[PDB]
């Protein structure tokens, strides 16, 4: 078969969505992983970056 | 037990967070537990054994 058993179309932003899950921790800027502030300066890459 | 040189919180180690190594003292000469002591802490199922 064609591999494209999947197909996708773009849209306008008809409506907002509440995806903006609140991180109280630090946000690992490049990854967006939410890490607890106690893991800052931890000596360990607990972020990705 | 806080800021002590031992991880007295077990999974977390928050008692050893943000602790100056110049303020720490050596808690003990050694850290090595007996060779499989963790097995002494497992639960047990009497039926399945």
């Amino acid at each position: 078969c064609n591999f494209s058993d999947k197909e996708v179309e773009d849209c306008v932003t008809n409506r907002p969505c509440r995806s903006q899950v609140r991180c109280e921790g630090f946000v690992c800027a490049q990854t967006g992983r939410c890490v607890n502030r106690r893991l800052l300066c931890n000596g360990d890459n607990d972020c990705g970056d | 037990l806080v800021c002590n040189g031992d991880s007295d919180c077990d999974e977390d180690s928050a008692d050893e967070d943000r602790c100056e190594d110049s303020e720490r003292r050596p808690s003990c000469d050694i850290d090595k537990p007996p060779p499989n002591i963790e097995l002494t802490g497992n639960g047990y199922n009497e039926l399945t054994g």
